[PDB]
């Protein structure tokens, strides 16, 4: 090949339907609303230029290495089911182009500019596979599933969490005494709020103090094991370093970060920091709806959860089934298996268009919130399942008798549920019996089932 | 509008994982989770503990679990006869999986103290 | 004043039509397109709840603080322009709601969950007020447009770059050989692909080594400060401290980071490290299109403007006008003067909503790059002005002649659109006639002209 | 999935002659002078059992684990060409086994006591598949050849070493001495001798400064980047 | 002399069958089966020459130095008693050719390159003197025999220990559940296999953190002090160092290194760590029948012994005699002698080849373990005597009545024993009778022996 | 198949160094075992301790070692009289081995508690 400058077409390089997809090869599937005019191949092997290799007009310093072997292809286009605007384009990686063990190298190739390419007009990164080779070089989850459950010795259930309300306004004792009273009810864990990092309000080092003392003193009484999500989100590294090793000093089992917000570097470094010190690490996904809500543009919240899931978490926000349509509600049971099985299958109706497999690494707890109460206790049983986190906010806070009795209406409804789940009965068809049987035991539970109505 | 009723020098406010804010397991009630043990496939086993010790990690492993035991009546004589020999013990009831190296089920059958 | 437990609606509490923003308030625009059935304050007053201190159900905690204050408000609701179907709310948050000099905690709480809230159909963050007492606590750019002019000794004049391109796939010795090509042309700086981090097949410590060599090369030739933007957007902040650090010790004048992938707080941290050892921060904006492209969804590039001078670079992607929409030319020249201006007041033409006073916080280059080249040279200096980068990847390694002719073809460009300009000539208006008379004396200006298309 | 004690032989478990490896697994071939009398699929068993988590009796903790994924297994045995007191293994061990990026863990379980086991005579690691998914986790070399070439500035020829002789017994001084005539005589590097570290006549700190006095001076002269 | 270029025999300046050992000398015994048609001499010279100064041809550096001095000479050939075809070189070297305090030296000059060596056939090193003056340079075991009985406080028996089965595969919580078993039932230690250092299903922390617990409930529950070999062998010695120290941190009492396969420059580094944190460091000879298996090629283990003792090691693996011919019962009571005796003299029936001095420097425990149970604990009992370890892994996991049982079994087995030699009973002679009369008390022996058959 | 019956309430579960785990020796089997200690030429001494002092490095001493003592009975009636000063302490019989600078041998001769 000889050097000629000049513009030409991405689609006579970058478009090669007859490439078959290499093992370690990284692919990514692109939903593209292409710019009228543009044909679907020019599109999708601009996508695949722009994100790997390609440049709008032709550089000799490409004949110093070989494209051929480095460049990203498109490989495969399908017709989007329904929706005739857009088509679905596959593209493959070779696994060269990126940093091992990097999911911010990774993230950076795949969206750092072709959705801003004017070829298209929306573009959404569904999928991604990420290789068995290149998951090997990420560090995952620092403790996972299993070694978290041993830690925290909770076994046959979901875990339960609640986070403090107010989001802000609280002082650090106050804040500590409400942590306290939902731990006593029965609540595994208590959460800061994502924007709780240090207030003038509340500093960072008074709120995990008194944390800590709330932890101490409900654990004692119980004799259950409890945490409380301290969040070290930060402005910078040495600061989000600092309070999580605060964290450590004071003997808290489990911190938080904002992986999306906080950043993907940031994250990285503290899950391998909380393998380093054996500490805890809850993922809260503030901003994610700014990248996955729009079904035309954006990245679905399922290559999030990869990339969270390489990243390093414990537990991943996942989102509540509860109100969603069939589509979404199946997305949502597939980026779930996508959090925490060892292999997920190809499924259409799933919305997952690859084979992901994990290896050994293992999987991260999956995280329902958001508006939910001890009616939502079946559902959420039969949706999660048992290595999952049911996290109440305003479910405890807001029980009319305080955090302790809501603690305990949540924790009886969902062992209730558990119970039930485990005799054979259909918990999600005849949750409202189960529910008021566990009531007529439980005081708290039969006030918090008078005071939110019931979701059908 | 009642006071919660836990504190730390009232002893009934300890809980022992899952299935302690319910009622006491009856008979029935173990029989329905040892089966549900067994349709897991998971291994039972018994583990009892002195009530002070609860919070440890390590339980007192009653004998050893009863792997490939699918015999509710087995493993309810085995529960049993942990309780007849330890009666001032916790006796918790665990289902192990193997295969995510996990405890699938772990709940006390038999309240001490 | 008193407990009672249940759901009660946001208006009531969060919706303030006569509150009156403070000169400490953070003030946010968004853009709400509601969902069906919902009324605007509603929706507006939910927003501002999601957002700052509410919860879905009341909570007994509040009452243990005071809520009308730490409260956010939506205070004003005004029509969108043409579409009927959104609308714009103006919220104001108290000062004390943020931790100070963390564009991470005001980031999370604006953006943090708000869009996804099932009330609004699509939510689009447009601007937000950042009031001068918060600015002064965030470190701002490490150096600013004045001082990164003073240590570099160049004036009167954008200064020029170029990506180098293939973006992966060169040995780190070929790299520094286009980059010392380039640099020797007469471009100022040279830089780092977004994805380039350390790839297998050129790791970061040899491009490093190999790229100072150019530069020290192409300084001893021409006599004139030269610099490469060193990629240090890593895996962890540890990892991007370790480059950031080498990129030091062999005397790079400027690095560069990646601070939406790379997160903003690792890129918090790299501009306080850069101000704390003399070094210039380069921004790039990858990702961004994810955020800002949507006009109903998402985070318009403003904000993120505003975010990036707060979080600190002194340089920053801006786009290029060219190609753009009279509203998109209008938007732009807005966010540029919010990077550069000490104090850039309301033009709702330009989509800025509120005032927003830097104080002393110094100015970021405005970046220019994307498909441009030689006939773009007076667009470019009329719009973009002195203080700008001008980057030409493909326009300079796409020159028939090699990166030293392309180089030296931009640089006669630029300055000549430059003297003409100083000398009165409207060079947007005859920029034809100006670099033609240009390259009446340059051979490599003439081809590169004849390489690529004119631009209209 | 029920425990017995007692010893059992590892043939059963151990040796799956339908196996497929895995994409992900680590391979090894065994030369196996079996022990006369064993049979060569014990054998093979044997050294699968060994290396990967096998024990000489039944142990109930087996049964809280899942053995049939963890363990090694032989799956292959083919004869040796020409010698017919041995024959070749072909085990397979799953990715999990190992440490990643651990070429310490790797090379201990494969070697580590399958040598002196009684069930074979004699026994010869003569090959190991490493899956790419594992040599991604470890390092490999900090340079290269490629990069090692731009580093040197050395191109299209083999480059020339030569190591210090006297393997022992030279002053730092008179070492560096020697580098320098042959670094300056054409040599791209010169060498320590492999037992050269630090010795009373030679202290490692003294040859280390005369032997870059001596390269700085090659190098000056010659134009060319020399090491030692 | 002069300089005379060209190659020359290795006889006449290598072989000085006058030469007399200095007291300093190192002394090597070779077995050597050379090429055919090569002398004895020449090839004992060859193996001197090759292992100390010589070079394949003449080179004037030769003359800058004294080499009459600094050469290893080759002194003495003997006849080796049965087999023909080999020879017995006795090969001094000069204490001035080796680093202080390094075995990795003095091993890496005997060993380095001599094996290869065209003239011989097969090469074997029997043994090595390594004088008084060279052991005094060298750290030895971090604490040794007497020290070790000190700090755990066991004394007048052998100490019993046990690895973990399955080697690999358990969860850190079920292994910490196996290692409290065994340790409640009487054993001393408990061990990590030797290729337990950090895998997916579970990794050290974990690991280290349950067998914490584990130890310290088996003491509070027996009143005995306990430990777990933790392995600390891991791929980088920066991570070696780590997970020592973390060990140190919870309060581990013992640690434990592959030293051939970790390599002994690392085991060096642990050893001088264990002793400068107060560390029992057990060694496990993993690779050792590698090197020592064949009878005609390779390092004896002897010499693996006595660098073991010199690089240091409070235990080492020292292999079950049960099974071996009669010269490997004397040869491995011989290193058994060098592993722990102030002075071994010389004993050609043992392959003792030279008096050995360790001087003040400790002995270490000799460990036996390798498909040992109950009945071979008379004969361990007798030969090892009370400086040794004892370790069934499968003899205490594979009771039938799980681990607890075993280790009790495996303890009344060897208390009995003890008692019963302190009497003067022939122990080996009648095993089978005391070990008897001890099950008649204990059930837990009765079925551990009706488990495994009797040994004669 | 039974459990092994070991607990941290239960007394009897705790061991006291060498032939604890074997029954409680008697006149004969202690003298055997001063006997062994005279043959190997050791140095005989007396330690004792209250029970829950014994797992200490230093149990109380008895007077001195009998250093250079080879009368058996001589031994045995020093054990004896620390028996009878100390009813409810363990006492130990020990062997020190000035050469080795250790204890060859060590076992509780009368368990108290």
């Amino acid at each position: 090949k000889t050097y000629s400058a000049g513009v030409k077409e991405y689609r006579e390089t970058y478009w090669m339907p007859n490439y078959t997809p290499k093992d370690t090869d990284i692919l990514a599937c692109f939903k593209i609303t292409p710019q009228p005019g543009v044909p679907r191949e020019e599109a999708a092997a601009a996508v695949a230029a722009e994100s790997s290799t390609g440049t709008w007009t032709t550089v000799w310093t490409d004949l110093l290495t070989d494209l051929d072997y480095y460049k990203g292809r498109a490989y495969a286009i399908e017709d989007v089911p329904g929706d005739d605007t857009c088509f679905y384009a596959f593209i493959a990686y070779p696994i060269d182009l990126f940093e091992e063990g990097s999911v911010v190298n990774v993230f950076t190739s795949l969206v750092g500019n072709v959705f801003g390419f004017k070829a298209v007009r929306a573009l959404r990164l569904e999928d991604v596979r990420f290789p068995i080779a290149y998951v090997m070089t990420c560090n995952g989850p620092p403790h996972g599933i299993q070694v978290e459950r041993d830690i925290l010795n909770k076994y046959g259930r979901p875990l339960l969490g609640c986070t403090i309300k107010p989001k802000l306004g609280l002082s650090a004792k106050n804040y500590g005494r409400a942590v306290y009273e939902c731990l006593r009810g029965g609540l595994d864990f208590t959460k800061d709020d994502e924007n709780v990092n240090s207030q003038p309000f509340m500093r960072w080092r008074q709120r995990f103090d008194f944390v800590m003392e709330a932890i101490d003193k409900a654990e004692r009484e119980t004799g259950e094991r409890k945490g409380h999500y301290l969040n070290v989100t930060a402005p910078t590294p040495e600061e989000m370093y600092k309070r999580a090793e605060y964290a450590k000093e004071i003997g808290a089992p489990i911190i938080m970060h904002d992986y999306i917000t906080g950043g993907f570097c940031a994250n990285t470094g503290l899950a391998q920091w909380c393998r380093n010190n054996g500490v805890l690490l809850h993922i809260h996904r503030a901003m994610h709806a700014v990248l996955d809500r729009n079904p035309h543009h954006g990245i679905h919240f399922r290559v999030l959860t990869k990339i969270l899931r390489l990243s390093g978490g414990d537990h991943l926000h996942t989102g509540t089934v509860v109100g969603k349509l069939e589509g979404d509600r199946q997305a949502t049971l597939g980026w779930i298996d996508l959090l925490r099985e060892s292999y997920v299958k190809e499924d259409r109706s799933r919305g997952i268009f690859f084979d992901q497999d994990w290896g050994a690494m293992p999987g991260a707890f999956a995280v329902a919130s958001g508006g939910i109460h001890v009616w939502h206790m079946p559902a959420l049983v039969t949706i999660f399942g048992d290595d999952s986190v049911l996290q109440f906010g305003g479910g405890t806070l807001g029980h009319p008798w305080g955090n302790a009795a809501g603690a305990c209406a949540n924790r009886v409804a969902l062992e209730a549920c558990i119970e039930a789940r485990n005799q054979g009965i259909p918990i999600e068809k005849e949750g409202k019996e189960v529910l008021t049987k566990a009531a007529a035991h439980s005081p708290e539970l039969k006030i918090a089932m008078e005071t939110w109505k019931e979701i059908k | 509008m009642q006071d919660y009723n836990s504190s730390l020098e009232d002893v009934n406010s300890r809980k022992f994982g899952t299935f302690s804010y319910l009622p006491a397991m009856d008979a029935e009630r173990i029989r329905k989770q040892v089966e549900y043990i067994v349709s897991k496939g998971w291994n039972p086993a018994i583990e009892h503990t002195e009530p002070e010790h609860a919070f440890d990690h390590y339980w007192y492993m009653w004998k050893l679990p009863m792997f490939g035991e699918t015999n509710v009546d087995a493993i309810l004589k085995e529960a049993e006869a942990c309780h007849k020999a330890h009666p001032n013990n916790h006796v918790r009831l665990i289902g192990y999986d193997n295969y995510a190296q996990t405890k699938g089920a772990e709940m006390v059958i038999y309240r001490g103290k």
